[PDB]
């Protein structure tokens, strides 16, 4: 139910972004970092210069339904993507959320990573990802298995054109 | 010739002067009184101060039927050569109206291609200022092959180097097929434009018409959709001229430079009263754009045709852009057969010349009407799916509020190449209006049904979070950011390289 102003709408926006951004919740946040591990938003926070990510897909929803995928809540599909800058250089990033269902590499989050690299290509900027997964998503069955083969064929697309950086954390 | 080098320069000097002064005194002081300026006012005022570098002051006319072969004929008609505005480099021709009322000689038609290849062969922009009564009658056919060089030259120069024609007088007949093919026409409230004049369509026809109802500006702003922009005189022809031509690069394989950069992007709250929550109430979408844009600065390109629809030329950080507009308080912001080929045209000469494309969007749909159809919305709504298909230049798109099936498309969403789209959290992207969409999906089954389903179709649907889940958006935005959100999608697409599949050309719907 939307708020009845802009300015109503406006708050209401940013209490939804920071449930997103919350990813999934106070205990798993605290047991990455007790980990000795950073969190999806903080890793890329701390790569790119300050305030410049610009995020894309933040409110993106998988669209699956099979073994509990209908009622599940998935921020961002376990992804956060977008664009930053690292010394004043424009580039293009992906940070798994492990704190939402493990990182599993769900469809739509496939989806969003190709997106962003497809972007990254187009723009000529290099691409780093942050990954931190329990592999493709096993509800989604042979759904997340096609994202995974649609990132496999554009790494390829990409290699030799832009740089691409990994970092398995 | 005279008798020394010194003697020979004065007589050059006499003679230039003869050929300078066109029609002589008294035509030029009946252009004055009716209140137009000269060919060579019109290039100095033009022209950064004493940059004009003139070609064939001294050709001639070779035609000799029909008295030509006595004819005493300056420049034959035109005023050629190349120059500079704010030191870049130009062409440009201006028709003299004193002699043979401007009559295109075959020769003059020359002149005027022969500047036009320079300014390809260059990579410069070409103006051309008309005032003439068409092609000259006493050359028949060979002023007939001068016009259809012409326009083939248009043609070759169209989407390479920008062209622009101001219209300053008379422009009678076939000869308005150059000023349609340039790029922008710019027309005084002194100049008359048409195919067919009054006299020949009242004796065909039996029509009674003046020159000024045919076609005088006005007409074509706000009926035939032929003009650009309009001007009162030729002052102010020339300073739409120059300010037009600040948006542009030099020719198709640049971006224009940057002017006057505001790098600030800083928030501004105002920007989210001005869309009113209200689906029922209207705006001057040019407000939104006025508080986005370096400045609040825009020029609007034709402001007075189709005004359900803006297209207007600014700029974000010192860049050009071109951006497009759905204004609700004109037909509801409805798009129809006029708006989109006003819409097209911009599209793919913004793609054209490198331009970035901003839009944003408050559609509810293409204007209902038997008209409309009969008219061939089908065909005409096609050339701006068909415009923003083809661009390649960074697409930005915001929307503002409503975004109804085609119309949305048609305003370039993602799937139409937009490289980032937004949306304010008062968009209302829909395949169509949750009452129409009830009344076919429950037909079947109070009153009090009807007005829940449609409740039940637009929260399932047409918010925001919804467009965001289904990634049409890429962000649901604060319209307060609206500026920011443009500037750094422009930034970081100011690196953008995309292909198209090898063609001669696609088939442009017409
Ligand atoms: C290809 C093609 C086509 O359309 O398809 C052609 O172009 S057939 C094109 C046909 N184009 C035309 O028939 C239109 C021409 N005539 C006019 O309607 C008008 O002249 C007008 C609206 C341009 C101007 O009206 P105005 O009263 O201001 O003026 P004036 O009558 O004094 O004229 C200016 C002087 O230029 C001469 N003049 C004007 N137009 C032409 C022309 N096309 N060829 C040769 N001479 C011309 C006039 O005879 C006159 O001569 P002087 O001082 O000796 O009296
Ligand atoms: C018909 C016409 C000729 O062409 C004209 O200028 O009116």
């Amino acid at each position: 139910k939307l708020a009845s102003t802009m300015e109503g709408r406006v708050e209401q926006l940013a209490e939804q972004r920071q449930v997103i951004e919350a990813g999934g919740g106070e205990r798993r946040v605290e047991k990455q970092h007790s980990q000795g591990k950073q969190t999806a938003r903080e890793r890329l926070n701390n790569l790119l210069d300050p305030h410049s990510f610009d995020e894309v897909g933040a409110f993106r929803k998988h669209r699956t339904t099979l073994f509990g995928m209908d009622k599940a809540v998935v921020p961002a599909d376990g992804v956060v993507t977008g664009r930053g800058t690292i010394l004043g250089r424009p580039v293009h990033a992906a940070s798994q959320d492990f704190t939402v269902m493990g990182g599993s590499a769900g469809e739509t989050q496939s989806t969003k990573v190709v997106e962003t690299m497809e972007q990254a290509l187009l723009t000529g900027t290099p691409f780093l990802f942050f990954y931190d997964s329990g592999g493709a998503r096993i509800q989604e069955g042979i759904d997340s298995l096609s994202g995974y083969g649609k990132m496999f064929f554009a790494n390829v697309k990409l290699s030799g054109v832009v740089p691409q950086i990994a970092i398995i954390a | 010739l005279a008798s020394t080098m010194e003697g020979r320069v004065e007589q050059l000097a006499e003679q230039r002067q003869v050929i300078e002064a066109g029609g002589g005194e008294r035509r030029v002081e009946k252009q004055h009184s009716q209140g137009k300026q000269t060919a060579r006012e019109r290039l100095n005022n033009l022209l950064d101060p004493h940059s004009f570098d003139e070609v064939g002051a001294f050709r001639k006319h070779r035609t000799t039927l029909f008295g030509m072969d006595k004819a005493v004929v300056p420049a034959d008609g035109v005023v050629t050569g190349r120059g500079t505005i704010l030191g870049r480099p130009v062409h440009a021709a201006s028709q003299d109206f004193t002699v043979m009322g401007g009559s295109a000689g075959e020769t003059q038609s020359t002149k005027v291609v022969e500047t036009m290849e320079q300014a390809l062969l260059t990579g410069t922009p070409f103006l051309f200022f008309y005032d003439s009564g068409g092609a000259r009658i006493q050359e028949g056919i060979d002023s007939l092959s001068g016009y259809g060089k012409m326009f083939f030259a248009n043609v070759k120069l169209s989407g390479v180097v920008p062209q622009i024609a101001i219209i300053a007088g008379p422009c009678a007949g076939g000869a308005s097929y150059s000023p349609a093919l340039t790029d922008f026409i710019i027309m005084t409230k002194k100049a008359h434009m048409f195919i067919t004049g009054p006299q020949v369509i009242k004796s065909v026809t039996g029509e009674d018409v003046t020159a000024d109802e045919l076609g005088g500006a006005e007409a074509h702003m706000a009926i035939s959709g032929n003009i650009h922009f309009v001007a009162e005189d030729d002052d102010a022809a020339e300073l739409i001229a120059k300010k037009l031509l600040s948006f542009l690069p030099q020719n198709n394989t640049e971006e224009a430079s940057f002017v006057n950069p505001n790098n600030d992007v800083s928030p501004n709250t105002e920007l989210r009263d001005i869309v009113p929550i209200d689906g029922k109430k209207g705006y001057d979408v040019r407000d939104v754009i006025a508080k986005i844009v370096d400045w609040g600065d825009y020029l609007e390109v034709k402001a007075g045709y189709a005004t359900n629809l803006v297209t207007a030329f600014a700029r974000v950080n010192g860049r050009s852009v071109g951006i497009v507009a759905n204004q609700p308080s004109v037909m509801s912001g409805c798009l129809d057969i006029n708006a989109s080929d006003k819409a097209a045209e911009f599209v793919n000469f913004c793609d054209s010349f490198n331009i970035p494309l901003v839009q944003l969007v408050d559609v509810p749909g293409f204007l209902p009407g038997v008209q409309q159809e009969y008219g061939g919305i089908i065909r005409h709504g096609a050339k701006m799916l068909y415009a923003y298909s083809e661009a390649t230049v960074p697409k930005i798109t915001v929307v503002l509020r409503k975004a109804y099936g085609g119309s949305y498309l048609a305003m370039c969403n993602r799937d139409l190449g937009a490289d980032a789209v937004y949306a304010w959290p008062s968009a209302e992207i829909a395949v169509m209006g949750a009452e129409g969409a009830a009344n076919v999906i429950f037909r079947k089954e109070p009153d009090a049904m009807r007005a829940e389903k449609i409740e039940e179709y637009q929260n399932a649907f047409n918010t925001p979070y919804v467009a965001a889940a289904r990634g049409q958006v890429d962000d649901v935005i604060d319209p307060a950011d609206t500026r920011r959100k443009i500037a750094s999608a422009l930034e970081m697409y100011a690196t953008k390289r995309q292909t198209r599949p090898a063609k001669k050309h696609g088939n442009f719907p017409c």
